[PDB]
């Protein structure tokens, strides 16, 4: 049931019972720790649950199994943005556009992570890339 | 043929640093974050040593080239330092024959059509455009007609405001100065992938 649990945890997520979906993502990981999906979902499920420190942990294991999802990097730069490390999250949004240069989200959201960090110079040059990638 | 290796990594880090240690740290964040064409200019103190150091990056995927040649003495700083290519502004046909004998690519920094014809008679159909801030993007389409063989790699006056103005005019790669290098080994990484994003996506 390595895949059956992942879908069960989805259904539970579709009914707001996110805490109750957290188990079904574990029980899927327990049946296959390499199932890249069960990690990314569990991270987004802990991010919705706002188990914030632990949320970035599954988002780390996903970027290990498949180290090239602009989704998993972008959605980790978010979790790390709320978590506090606006430096490692700035590295995350950077590693995401290092994969996909057409990310109008990771560009704007890094313009914020940088305009709050210090370099208005380096936040500007991403603020003026997000203008290119959106009408 | 460097014809190939340029074209791909459409950016060169024209690196000028005041010390030798600050040079290592500016090829660090540049290469780690995006850029794979590193130019080692010769305002740098003993750049013929820094290139012989950063040879472990040629393995990991870097192109450690030398920059700003002025005559036939900074090619006593030539291949024994580790330079995989050497550039300059326009100058000197003998360091196109001094390197004809050592077998390494040279690129002149052409400014006028004289510098373009007098260096096409050399054989170099790949050119740096220096100072690029003065000639303007006009100089690309203006010369692309009568000389349908010359390539251009602008140097100077190339920032993220007008970088795609040079490219769809028709160039090979771009050399970037302080807008990419001036910073700390973290600004130097950020500013570099900042450029490769605006470069990969020129519409």
């Amino acid at each position: 049931s390595a895949l059956a649990y992942v879908m069960l945890g989805l259904l539970l997520s579709l009914l707001n019972r996110l805490s109750l979906a957290a188990e079904a993502y574990k029980k899927a990981i327990e049946l296959d720790p390499n199932d890249a999906l069960a990690w990314l979902l569990l991270g987004s499920v802990l991010e919705k649950l706002k188990r914030l420190d632990e949320a970035a942990e599954a988002y780390k294991k996903a970027i290990e199994l498949k180290p090239n999802d602009a989704s998993a990097w972008k959605e980790l730069g978010k979790v790390l943005e709320k978590l506090g490390r606006l430096d490692e999250a700035a590295k995350a949004y950077a590693e995401a556009i290092k994969l996909d240069p057409s990310d109008a989200e990771a560009a704007k959201e890094l313009g914020k992570v940088l305009e709050k960090l210090g370099q208005l110079e380096l936040a500007e040059r991403a603020y003026q890339l997000a203008i290119e990638l959106d009408p | 043929k460097m014809e190939e290796l340029f074209k791909k990594h459409k950016i060169v880090a024209v690196l000028r640093a005041n010390s030798v240690e600050e040079a290592k740290e500016k090829a660090l964040a540049v290469f780690r974050g995006g850029v794979h064409l590193i130019e080692i200019t010769f305002t740098v103190p003993d750049a013929d040593t820094v290139i012989k150091e950063l040879s472990f990056l040629k393995e990991k995927g870097a192109i450690i080239g030398a920059g700003t040649v002025t005559d036939k003495r900074q090619c006593k700083k030539a291949v024994e330092s580790g330079a995989e290519f050497i550039v300059s502004p326009h100058l000197d046909p003998e360091i196109s024959e001094f390197c004809k004998m050592e077998g390494v690519f040279y690129m002149p920094g052409v400014m006028t059509p004289t510098e373009l014809v007098k260096a096409m008679k050399l054989g170099h159909t790949i050119l740096k455009l220096f100072p690029g801030e003065v000639v303007g993007p006009q100089f690309v389409k203006a010369m692309k007609g009568p000389f349908p063989n010359v390539k251009f790699v602008p140097t100077g006056g190339v920032n993220d405001q007008n970088v795609c103005e040079w490219f769809k005019a028709g160039v090979l790669a771009v050399g970037v100065g302080s807008a990419l290098v001036k910073g700390t080994p973290e600004q130097v990484e950020m500013l570099a992938v900042l450029f490769v994003a605006k470069i990969a996506g020129c519409t």
